């Protein structure tokens, strides 16, 4: 849609259950960088995502 | 059909109204037992049994 946040109505359903005694207060998403073989004249490197 | 990962059901009362066994992928609908009672129609003890 035009906006990422929707206006319609939709419920949820269970998926899984993992039992572990570990506290969770903050998370962090993981980013994978694809190796880029740039030409010498590009003069670009360091990050790509 | 039921939910993709649902297990049981219910109805107007607290009674359940569903069962799932993906092996059979079965869906049903539940109702209360037939139930019955008796009423006696007698002309009178002193008239005829
Ligand atoms: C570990 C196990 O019991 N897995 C079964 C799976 O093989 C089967 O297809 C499904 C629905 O029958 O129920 C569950
Ligand atoms: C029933 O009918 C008979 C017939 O007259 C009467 O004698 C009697 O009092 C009535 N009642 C009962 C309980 O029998």
């Amino acid at each position: 849609l035009v906006r990422d946040l929707p206006q319609g109505f939709s419920a949820l359903e269970p998926l899984v259950d993992l039992p572990i005694g570990i506290n969770i207060t903050r998370f962090q998403t993981l980013l994978a960088l694809h190796r880029s073989y740039l030409t010498p004249g590009d003069s670009s490197s360091g990050w790509t995502a | 059909k039921f939910l993709p990962f649902q297990q049981f059901g219910r109805d107007i009362a607290d009674t359940t109204d569903a069962v799932r066994d993906p092996q059979t992928l079965e869906i049903l609908d539940i109702t209360p037992c037939s139930f019955g009672g008796v009423s006696v129609i007698t002309p009178g003890t002193n008239t005829s049994n």
